[PDB]
């Protein structure tokens, strides 16, 4: 069936949705729409594992079970700058503040 | 002392109240269901009270404050609002006796 | 498939599908691209996007609908966000 | 009202499939209007019911008393039995306007009294003591019918 994902990179966060069936490059064409950046200048990551471009989403962990719309999977993205690539970086989301004393 | 005569005359009104179409409303709440008969009820109603369990405390001598009874009576209405649903007359009956009670208390002060 | 940039009180960029992002009653007025907030942090904004994702995907569909999860502390933070962005 | 049960006395065996994560409570609206608190089905449990045709059932989470869908609809009237197969009633929660899903977490985590001790936008404190009611949502359904019929 489907997969819903958060392509997180620094302060950026791209919420798209592919197919259980689809592969790595296929997502990069989506990014090559949002940012309009070419796939070779794109290094797709998951856990820190540099995927493929022709490896099925279901295989690499992305199922209908773990990529829920209200619980989307984080897919980090590294970028090419002068042949040499950059380090994968995502600045985390702001910590949910203190819990009220009537809520505790 | 005199309190126990007030408290009786206060609750007696409600107990003796026959509605707009001639029929006692309170009749239901007088005696709470039997334990093994309606267990389902008791779990949710973690504090059960029946009109006979108030009449008891008056007769015996418990509420040594006239307000002390209002606090208890409101509980019977809360338990009844708790279990029972908005619509069912059991729920729409607690409200009556709840407004009516404070009107029999408006009688004293 | 168009996308819009939602930005918070911590510069956090949020590219979400223009159709998914139009589910908001408040955002819709400012469209019919670059939307900015200040009362809204990032942790709430990602959850609001996650609600946006969800809504379209499980609205109208007769298939069984899953449980929407709210983290206890984000719940009020989100309660005034759902008030503002008008769900 | 315009919504109540039908004393047909014609039996029809029902099965309360609960595809919902909550403690789903059935509510049978007796022959005049009294909503009835029938026993609760936790997530999954598919208890059989010996209801009748023309009878009415609706569903709410046992703690909050919120809105549940019974066959992708608000209400449920059981059809007369067929081929000796019992009539199903698969239950699920809808897609709520975030405010309601929030107010569920909020009303569930804050106790009835403390509802205003909190730090929020003023307009919301009032949406809190708006606990989803049956009579409200039903006489509100009764309103939506004569707004089409």
């Amino acid at each position: 069936m489907d997969v819903f994902l958060m392509i997180r990179r620094h302060k950026t966060t791209i919420f798209t949705d592919a197919k259980e069936s689809s592969t790595v490059f296929e997502l990069k064409r989506i990014v090559e729409g949002i940012l309009k950046r070419p796939p070779d200048e794109q290094r797709l990551y998951k856990d820190d594992q540099l995927l493929d471009d022709g490896k099925t989403l279901g295989e690499c962990g992305f199922t209908s079970q773990t990529a829920r719309p209200q619980a989307p999977a984080t897919v980090g993205l590294a970028f090419r700058a002068d042949d040499t690539f950059e380090a994968l970086c995502i600045e985390p989301f702001s910590s949910p503040p203190e819990l009220p004393d009537v809520m505790k | 002392p005199k309190l126990t005569k007030q408290m009786n005359a206060i609750i007696d009104t409600v107990i003796n109240y026959k509605d707009s179409s001639g029929r006692q409303l309170s009749e239901v709440f007088i005696q709470l269901p039997s334990r093994k008969e309606l267990p389902e009820y008791y779990e949710l109603i973690r504090k059960p009270v029946d009109f006979k369990k108030i009449k008891e405390r008056i007769r015996n001598h418990k509420y040594r404050s006239l307000g002390d009874l209002e606090k208890d009576v409101m509980l019977l209405c809360h338990n009844a609002q708790t279990f029972n649903l908005e619509g069912s007359q059991i729920y729409e009956d607690s409200i009556v006796l709840q407004s009516v009670f404070k009107s029999a208390r408006q009688k004293i002060a | 498939m168009m996308y819009v940039k939602l930005i918070s009180s911590d510069g956090h960029e949020f590219i979400v599908k223009r159709e998914h992002a139009l589910t908001s009653g408040t955002i819709k007025a400012m469209l019919s691209n670059e939307v900015n907030f200040r009362e809204i942090p990032s942790h709430v904004l990602s959850k609001v996007c996650m609600y946006f994702t969800y809504k379209v995907r499980y609205t109208n569909s007769s298939t069984e609908i899953p449980e929407f999860p709210i983290a206890p502390e984000i719940a009020l933070e989100l309660l005034m966000a759902a008030n503002f962005l008008d769900c | 009202p315009v919504l109540r049960s039908v004393n047909s006395r014609e039996p029809s065996q029902v099965i309360f499939c609960n595809r919902s994560p909550r403690v789903v409570l059935p509510v049978w609206l007796n022959f005049d209007g009294e909503p009835q608190p029938y026993p609760t089905l936790p997530p999954g449990t598919g208890r059989r019911i010996h209801s009748y045709r023309g009878h009415l059932w609706l569903f709410r989470d046992a703690g909050t008393h919120d809105g549940l869908l019974v066959n992708q609809t608000e209400l449920f009237v059981p059809s007369l039995n067929v081929d000796g197969q019992p009539i199903f009633a698969n239950i699920t929660l809808p897609v709520y306007t975030l405010k309601e899903r929030c107010l569920q977490v909020v009303r569930s985590l804050v106790k009835p009294e403390n509802y205003r001790r909190l730090d929020i936008v003023r307009s919301l404190y009032e949406d809190l003591e708006d606990h989803p009611n049956v009579q409200k949502d039903l006489e509100r359904l009764t309103q939506e019918r004569i707004a089409h019929q």
